[PDB]
């Protein structure tokens, strides 16, 4: 009776939407049993397997309900969503345009075939195709709040306090129906969701890694109780996507080489291959053993890999960021895991026991908005290689064009060196910083600015045109090396003013909202001459953010937007700014770094968030309390006496410049000792039989 | 990160 198979694929798919999805496959398959040439059981099957991870199994049953049913729109929308997943982005962009050249008010696909526009970087063709997905489907929540993600991605607010309202409500209904919500892990920062809602959030996201791992049937590992089999030393295993070019190699990438071998056996755990760079050579390297994951895709065979190294603690660096395979941590293969760094928020999953933090982004009274137990630092937990990857940076000369620090600036390792071969520089008390007077070299340095030349040579120097590293040497542009040339940098490669206070903020513009660009436009309206300086990522929110100032009363002339530059100039010209504005909304954490190197200080205003407060744990460690708003008339009131009284600015910039090299902020060797001290109040806790507990000493 | 999908269940009829 052909209400039998259809009787257990309805049930099956209510099954699926409760999150019984081991029951769900049992339906299915019976399904199959009873009606073999069944598309819509072979689609529905290969919905959740690919929920289980099983993806090869689930294309195979994509396209036996193809071969039934050739026009079965469904189906080819549902083989584009696994074919993203495996990374194969035509293939899925084929598979969407079929379906919706099939039915073309087929919402869902509309909706998925927006999500490759939004991962590709064209946002405008995300928006219609979300907008159409809306227009055939009104209630859409995937679409709706990814949506609301593309409009945050561009500044454009239109009626924000609306998409809000709705965005809270979608997720309060979806968390009530115990539903995944369609708000991810590390967008829920940015609206204004309650820590409940945003921990819970984070909770079902880990959840999806159950579905993947429970379907290996493995058993619980027995872990060490000792450090006998390791000669005494605690094993510790770092697991990351991003040992190479990634920003999380820039912040940590020293740290594995000066754990003490005496007492650590430090284990990295490559999630992706190879990518050829100076990074990924040096952790390989300086680690006592490095394993490349990605040559292992089964999670179980890779836990199983991790176990029989014998770690102790287990370091999660991805939490819910691209690369991420926190099946491992959920098949807990060690006894002591712990998030760090590379996730600016809670995993919400019972998998992981410690989250390291400090007590200045993380407070005890807001230990509530973690699932994990607070591992503090002594003194903020965010650490970067500036050190070693920029020290070019560390000193600098200026060139009296008329004495600005920021107008036209040389760097270089030889820096010094040259400066002795010119008998006429000034040496200016503010370390001290050399002055060359407009003279004969002055000069053409200057020419090769305007003329656009690539570098010159005096008395055998190389003087490069900062605009133009990626031609002398890719491999300084990116950070792999330092930069053997003096570099020079001016605000006349920017556009920015010579006679004018610059205020910088270089984070995504996702992370502005019209709170923060309102308090900007107070900023501005204070100190008359000064500009905005940001970040074109991506240009096509320009218009948006010129139009709201516009709106809140600032000419378009005072905001000057910038291409994303590599990473090495993109650092050094932060020495051009007079001020760093920080979001509140989701801080600068990398970026706060680079500006605090190039000795540039950052105000900022601490929320309640992980990530709206790492800027002032790291303002905090570096000595500078003054930059620390407590709300936003102070930041505010900051920003404006730095801008307004220009000794107050000498004197707060040369304390930046002075303290970002002897306090803690940038010292790896003085960070990886305190990490070793807190991962052994970890080991001793756990070795004397207790349940993880908060680490706040 | 990837942005996340919908996924569309056929009901049998
Ligand atoms: O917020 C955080 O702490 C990291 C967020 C995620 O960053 C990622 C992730 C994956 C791969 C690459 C990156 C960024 N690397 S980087 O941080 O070390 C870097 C490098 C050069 C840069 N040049 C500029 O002019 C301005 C900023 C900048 C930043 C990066 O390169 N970005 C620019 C790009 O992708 O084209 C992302 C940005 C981060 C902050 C502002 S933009």
């Amino acid at each position: 009776c052909p209400t039998h198979a259809d009787s257990l694929n309805n049930l099956a798919n209510i099954k699926r939407e409760q999150g019984n999805i081991e029951e769900a496959v049992r339906l299915y398959r019976k399904a199959l049993e009873v009606f073999p040439e069944f598309a819509a059981a072979h689609s529905n099957l290969a919905s959740v397997l690919q929920q289980q991870g099983k993806l090869q199994e689930a294309l195979m049953h994509y396209k036996e309900a193809i071969r039934i049913s050739p026009t079965f729109a469904d189906a080819y929308s549902n083989m584009g969503n696994t074919l993203k997943e495996m990374q194969d982005v035509q293939g899925a962009l084929q598979c969407y345009t079929r379906a919706i050249q099939i039915n073309p008010a087929f919402a869902d696909a509309h909706s998925n075939l927006a999500s490759i526009h939004k991962d590709s970087g064209n946002i405008p063709e995300a928006i219609a195709s979300y907008r159409t997905a809306l227009k055939l489907k009104p209630d859409f929540p995937d679409a709706y709040c990814n949506l609301a993600h593309c409009l945050q991605i561009v500044c454009d607010w239109t009626d924000y306090d609306e998409r809000m309202k709705k965005l809270v409500s979608i997720v309060a209904d979806q968390l009530e129906k115990n539903r995944l919500p369609s708000v991810h892990p590390h967008h829920s920062m940015l609206y204004p969701l309650s820590h409940g809602f945003r921990k819970a959030i984070a909770e079902r996201h880990g959840n999806l890694c159950l579905d993947k791992i429970n379907v290996l049937h493995k058993p619980p590992y027995e872990h060490p109780k000792d450090l006998k089999l390791s000669d005494g030393r605690l094993r510790v295993g770092y697991v990351s996507s991003d040992f190479g070019n990634h920003p999380t190699s820039h912040l940590m990438q020293s740290i594995p080489g000066m754990h003490n071998p005496d007492k650590f056996e430090v284990f990295c755990y490559a999630l992706s291959p190879d990518d050829g760079t100076n990074f990924r050579v040096k952790v390989m390297a300086e680690a006592n053993h490095f394993i490349d994951l990605s040559q292992i895709p089964c999670n179980g065979k890779a836990a199983d890999r991790i176990h029989q190294d014998g770690i102790h603690i287990l370091v999660n660096m991805n939490g819910y960021t691209k690369g991420a395979r926190n099946e491992l941590f959920a098949l807990r293969p060690a006894p002591i895991q712990a998030m760090w760094l590379g996730y600016p928020g809670t995993s919400g999953a019972l998998f992981m026991d410690y989250i390291i933090t400090d007590q200045e982004t993380s407070p005890a009274e807001v230990a509530e908005q973690y699932s994990e137990k607070l591992a503090y630092m002594p003194h903020t937990f965010f650490i970067g290689d500036h050190a070693n990857m920029f020290p070019h940076l560390k000193k600098k000369a200026v060139i009296d064009f008329k004495i600005y620090d920021n107008r036209i600036v040389l760097n270089g390792i030889d820096l010094k060196a040259f400066l002795d071969s010119l008998p006429d520089v000034k040496i200016v008390k503010m370390l001290n910083m050399p002055v060359i007077p407009m003279n004969t070299i002055a000069e053409a340095v200057i020419e090769m600015i305007n003329r656009g030349q690539i570098q010159i040579t005096i008395n055998g120097f190389s003087i490069s045109n900062g605009l133009a590293t990626t031609q002398i040497n890719n491999k300084a542009a990116t950070g792999e090396e330092v930069p053997r040339t003096i570099i020079v940098t001016t605000r006349s490669q920017y556009g920015l003013p010579e006679d004018a206070i610059v205020y910088c903020n270089f984070n995504q513009l996702y992370k502005i909202d019209p709170s923060t660009l309102q308090m900007w436009a107070n900023i501005l309206k204070r100190v008359p001459n000064s500009v905005l300086w940001l970040l074109r990522f991506p240009a096509v929110g320009e218009p948006n953010i010129q139009q709201y100032a516009q709106n809140m009363g600032l000419p378009q002339n005072r905001i000057i937007f910038s291409p994303v530059a590599p990473k090495e100039e993109h650092v050094r010209r932060g020495q051009l700014a007079d001020v760093c504005l920080d979001t509140p909304l989701c801080n600068g954490h990398t970026t706060g770094m680079d500006v605090l190197w190039a000795g540039t200080p950052m105000v900022t205003m601490p929320g309640e968030t992980l990530a709206s407060r790492v800027a002032a744990s790291q303002l905090t460690c570096l000595g500078c309390l003054e930059l620390i708003a407590k709300n936003r008339q102070e930041y505010e009131d900051i920003a404006v006496k730095l801008g307004t009284d220009l000794e107050y600015l000498k004197k707060v910039r040369g304390k930046v410049w002075k303290q970002r090299i002897s306090s803690p902020l940038f010292n790896t060797k003085q960070y990886t000792m305190e990490l070793e001290r807190l991962y052994l109040q970890m080991w001793e806790h756990y070795a004397a039989g207790n349940k993880p507990d908060h680490m706040i000493k | 990160h990837e942005t996340g999908t919908t996924n569309t269940a056929t009901t049998a009829t």
